[PDB]
């Protein structure tokens, strides 16, 4: 089971990297868990962009 | 765990009960909220539901060699699982009475079945690995009850009786007007005037001697030769004898046995070889 | 009000969601699903909790009664009139979802024949 | 604590606890790793461990009960008798755990009186499997014949149950051969073996012999030679056996007097 | 565990580069945004989403990487842990960058 | 377990009121139609009365056509609402 | 529901058992509290009320095309309705006895009239579409009774 | 107390009042002077006496059966003071 | 109410096995005395006399 989830992650992780992402592996894991738990794809995409932007203004 | 174990034993898998399909023996999961002890006993109550689904798979397979004693033995075999399926549903009301019964109660109750089911696994196994058919299904079941254990000896003579009924129809139709039933050619009477008849020594029991087989042959050949010639000369009659009705009643009387009576089978091989045998004797006298 | 009267004297709807929902009983082995779900949700990091149509325990045997001789069933999906199968959201609280699927899949395939045999009937 | 009262239950079914063990064939002693101040209430549950050890010798016997068909006809009939008393042993585990789930805590010393009645029973089944290593019939009949002469009334009841089912294949052989002259062997577990040379038309000739080294001890030596003469001529419940072979001997001699009439 | 509430906090904590209780003020703001509904531009057919990702690869002048993506797609399909592959795929597509 | 079918006739009567209610809005003038009593027993005594030239409460003699006339609006017919209303016309 | 359905099948419309002169007597689609499955078996019972009012107009139109074996054919058609109307009345006394009933019981009792009624509905439409009358009426029913189905 | 004990005389003797009066007097005297238990409270001791009674009579099956019945009595969680009930039924076997 | 019925059924079964010869009515009375903290020793003695 442990092996299977790793491979599921592993493939998605490869795709995220090709497309270029700023998310790490930990965050990416969280997103999937949200996907499974419902949550239309546009709301998730938006909350991310606003949070990414606010972090740059702060730092 | 209780209701998923009642119905996984009836042949309906869970997914806390995982069916690995007759390879290995991991048939319940490792369960965190029961104890380390309670997931170990669970696999033991599941090996007696695994050998139970090895039996329901063997019925459909032989309900389509693939002889008709293979199939008489399957409809023998479903009646050994009749107290099994009946004791599982008698257990349903025991767990509704209080929710204080767990799987140690289920162990106590379902060990009248651990003295039946491995021993019948070996009956069905020697069947499928030699590809046995015919009257030598009866001869497997007969040599398996040659073993001990009082639950396995009462049961496999009941499984023997249902398929010896499948013989009783053959040998009664054989000694009526000379009908030979062969849907796959399974019975000991072989075919291939009077026509041709012969006996196979390679589909004949060890509880039927050679010398017993030939009482069934000679009677059956006599009725057959009048089936060509003329049936007003019939030794067993048909118009002129109601001995065939006596023969039916005699057959029905003996059709069942509590286990298997050897002396009653061969007693009526005497009777069919006499009484009606005074009819063709007074033809060849005068001829 | 009449709507509320119907809702108490008739068992609560499970073909449309607009009736509140039971899956409680005082026995300890009858809330098995709530226990099973909980286990999956903590063991498996990647668990997908389905949207499950809450049934209405042992009323699945009334849908087995209709299905085996009688009318087409529009409470369960039938892909065609020779292929009867059972939706993947039916839960009864005193079994697992998977365990449930498995008894309903035996009668589905036995109602597949009587329903097929009924399409041969030319009145 | 309550977790230990449950843990001892599992060891009765011969199922390894929720603590690590280095015993299961030595006793069934558990080492928690804080066994040091549990040296008084671990010691109570080390006496109960020894009951679970004696359960396992009966259980592994039952793994030898049925093979692809295990050797003997009596060897497995014995094993059927040993599983029945294991079944009754389970009955008290099935009330014990159901008390440990009511609205709970059952005292260690209370359950000790519950394990004392099985401790005079299972121990004498485990003593009875020690005398037997072979399964060959009639060995088993000498085991229960050696154990119903021994003292102590409480296991004498238990071996009288077992006498009744061990003996039952001996008697199923016996009464067929006296009356009709017919026999059964499956492994040569009857004390009659057949074909010393080859079969010969009857007139009384050497064909059967007592075959001592697998004789059931239920019969004395002149009574085993009596039932041999009876079986060629046609051709405590240990003490009811010698009575009716004397009543058989008179019925078989009428048959022997019929053989003179043929010559 | 992994309730929505607990997972949304962990996400915010790492991406903003501030402590757990120090991302709260943004955490509330994040809940309103997700609880306000939107609907994706592509609503029907799993294929309509995949072809889009595939078109994107070409556009970025990375034809080879879109071939590799097809191969990964088969892998994802065969393991079957996820039942809303599309949400995951639309989401990375949107957060694509150079 | 009680369904609409298994509950009864009375359940159907409550539902019939409810089902109606949506359509009654537009048949409304400024208010919707209301229910009017007849019992099951009032019908079986009336059925014999039209057939001898006599009026009961259900039956209104009309002297400008020499025909009988039942109540045209909704009459609740015990527990069988508005099906009897059509049956009582033949 | 049960007893009120009996009046729909002796040809008397509620607004629940709505009569349409296209597709017939039909149960109105997804009305509050009616199981998906019970609307399906209630619709098979409504086809035996559809052909029953398509049969009672065929009597009254031609009693009290022209012909004098047509109206002998109408008293030919009233005789097959005779056991139907008795089996609606034997449901009627059962549902006055207690009010809890399943519609599976009417489904069971009136399937017998689901294989007489379609096979006679082709008879009256064939009479009205070749425009035939007379002594060839006797010929028209006779060669169908040569046909399958013992009922 | 006063009513219940009178009820006891009435059902057994199968007589109403003014028939059971003398019997009542014995019963009242004998219950009242020894009202409260004279034994230390303990469910287990009474249970063991019932099972030994089964074994002594060689009714082993029923002795095991009993063990199942006592758990059922205990589990329902209605009657407390259980030892005294059990005690009584054992004395009158 | 229901648990009180189920419990009485258990007790009736305890009575049949021990051959007390107490009916459904006699047992129910006995219980009630027993629940009020009466000494079972005294109670058994009274019963024997009442059967005489």
């Amino acid at each position: 089971n442990m092996s299977a989830v790793r491979e599921t992650m592993d493939v998605l992780l490869e795709i995220s990297r090709l497309l270029n992402t700023g998310l790490d592996m930990e965050t990416l894991s969280i997103c999937v868990r949200l996907c499974e738990q419902g949550i239309n794809p546009e709301a998730l995409s938006s909350v991310i962009k606003e949070l990414r932007r606010a972090s740059d203004t702060l730092k | 765990m209780i209701h998923e174990l009642l119905l996984a034993l009836s042949g309906y898998p869970g997914s806390i009960f995982t069916w690995n399909k007759r390879t290995g023996l991991q048939v319940s999961q490792d369960i965190p909220f029961l104890h380390p002890g309670e997931t170990s006993v669970l696999n033991r109550l599941c090996k007696l539901g695994t050998d139970y689904i090895r039996f329901t798979e063997f019925i459909e397979q032989y309900t389509g060699l693939h002889g008709i004693y293979l199939r008489a033995f399957c409809r023998g075999l479903d009646s050994i699982l009749q107290p099994y399926r009946q004791a599982l549903l008698d257990l349903e009301q025991e767990f509704l009475a209080d929710p204080h019964l767990s799987i140690s109660h289920i162990n106590y109750s379902l060990d009248q079945f651990h003295l039946l089911f491995p021993s019948i696994m070996v009956v069905v196994e020697q069947i499928k690995s030699q590809k046995i058919h015919g009257c030598q299904i009866l001869e497997t079941v007969y040599k398996h009850s040659c073993g001990g254990l009082p639950p396995v000896r009462s049961a496999l003579e009941k499984t023997l009786a249902v398929c010896h009924g499948v013989m009783y129809k053959q040998l009664s139709a054989w000694m009526l007007h000379g009908l030979l039933l062969d849907q796959y050619e399974e019975f000991f009477v072989r075919q291939g005037s009077l026509k041709q008849f012969s006996l196979r020594a390679e589909m004949l029991p060890s509880y039927i001697p050679v010398r017993v087989a030939e009482k069934i042959l000679f009677v059956g050949e006599s009725v057959q030769m009048f089936e060509n010639q003329n049936v007003n000369m019939s030794r067993t009659g048909s118009i002129l004898k109601n001995q065939e009705d006596t023969f039916a009643a005699e057959l029905h009387r003996l059709k069942q046995q509590p286990l298997f009576s050897l002396v009653d089978f061969e007693s009526v091989l005497d009777r069919i070889r006499s009484t009606v045998a005074e009819h063709l004797w007074k033809l060849m006298v005068e001829e | 009000d009449a709507r509320s009267w119907l809702e108490q004297h008739i068992v609560h709807q499970y073909w449309t969601s607009r009736a509140p929902r039971f899956s409680h009983s005082s026995h300890l082995h009858s809330n098995l699903s709530a226990i099973w779900d909980q286990h999956l949700y903590t063991t498996d990091p990647l668990y997908t909790p389905d949207d499950k149509t809450i049934v209405t325990e042992t009323q699945v045997i009334r849908e087995t009664l209709w299905l085996l001789s009688g009318v087409k069933k529009l409470l369960i999906f039938q892909l065609n009139d020779g292929k009867v199968n059972v939706r993947n959201d039916i839960i009864v609280t005193h079994m697992t979802q998977n365990c449930l699927r498995s008894v309903l899949e035996q009668i589905a395939a036995y109602g597949q024949v009587v329903f097929r045999l009924q399409k041969f009937i030319d009145e | 604590e309550t977790s230990l009262v449950r843990d001892l239950l599992y060891v009765f079914q011969g199922i390894d606890g929720k603590f690590v063990k280095m015993c299961n064939s030595e006793n069934c002693y558990k080492v928690d790793g804080k066994v040091a101040v549990s040296k008084s209430l671990k010691d109570i549950t080390s006496k109960l461990s020894e009951l679970g050890w004696l359960h396992n010798k009966i259980k592994k016997y039952t793994d030898q009960r049925s093979l692809d068909r295990a050797f003997g006809l009596v060897g497995q009939s014995f094993c059927a008798a040993l599983h029945q008393e294991l079944k009754e042993y389970y009955r008290l585990l099935s009330v014990l755990h159901s008390q440990l789930q009511v609205e709970s805590s059952l005292t260690l010393r209370r359950l000790l009186v519950w394990t004392f009645d099985p401790k005079i029973r299972l121990k004498t089944l485990a003593a009875l499997v020690d005398h037997c290593q072979g399964r060959k019939g009639g060995e088993l009949a000498s085991a229960v014949h050696a154990y119903t002469k021994t003292g102590d009334p409480y296991m004498r009841s238990l071996v009288q149950h077992i006498l009744g089912l061990v003996a039952y294949p001996i008697l199923n052989f016996l009464y067929r051969w006296i009356y009709d002259g017919e026999l059964e062997d499956t492994y040569h577990e009857f004390f009659v073996a057949s074909d010393p040379v080859v079969k010969t038309d009857r007139l009384w000739h050497d064909k059967y012999s007592l075959r001592k080294s697998m004789i059931p001890s239920f019969m004395t030596m002149d009574q085993s030679r009596k039932v041999l003469l009876i079986g060629k001529s046609i051709n405590d419940l240990e003490n009811a056996f010698q009575t009716k072979i004397d009543a058989a001997y008179f019925d078989t001699s009428k048959y022997l007097l019929d053989v003179l009439n043929k010559n | 565990q992994k309730s929505p509430n607990v997972l949304l906090q962990n996400l915010c904590c790492r991406i903003l580069g501030k402590g757990e209780a120090d991302v709260a003020q943004q955490f509330q703001y994040a809940v309103r945004v997700i609880g306000s509904n939107f609907a994706p531009t592509v609503e029907r057919d799993e294929f309509l989403v995949t072809e889009k990702i595939k078109k994107e690869f070409v556009r970025q002048r990375r034809e080879a990487d879109g071939a590799l993506f097809s191969e990964l797609h088969r892998k994802l399909q065969s393991q079957g842990v996820l039942k809303n592959r599309w949400s995951i795929l639309y989401l990375l597509l949107s957060l694509s960058e150079d | 377990e009680p369904y609409v079918t298994e509950a009864g006739r009375e359940a159907f009567d409550k539902l019939y009121k409810l089902h109606e209610g949506g359509l009654q809005i537009l048949s409304a003038t400024t208010l919707q139609p209301q229910l009017v009593l007849l019992e099951e027993t009032d019908l079986v005594k009336a059925v014999l009365n039209v057939l001898i030239g006599v009026v009961s409460s259900t039956f209104s003699y009309n002297q400008a056509l020499q025909s009988f006339a039942v109540k045209q609006g909704v009459y609740i017919s015990g527990t069988s609402p508005d099906n009897v209303s059509s049956l009582l016309t033949q």
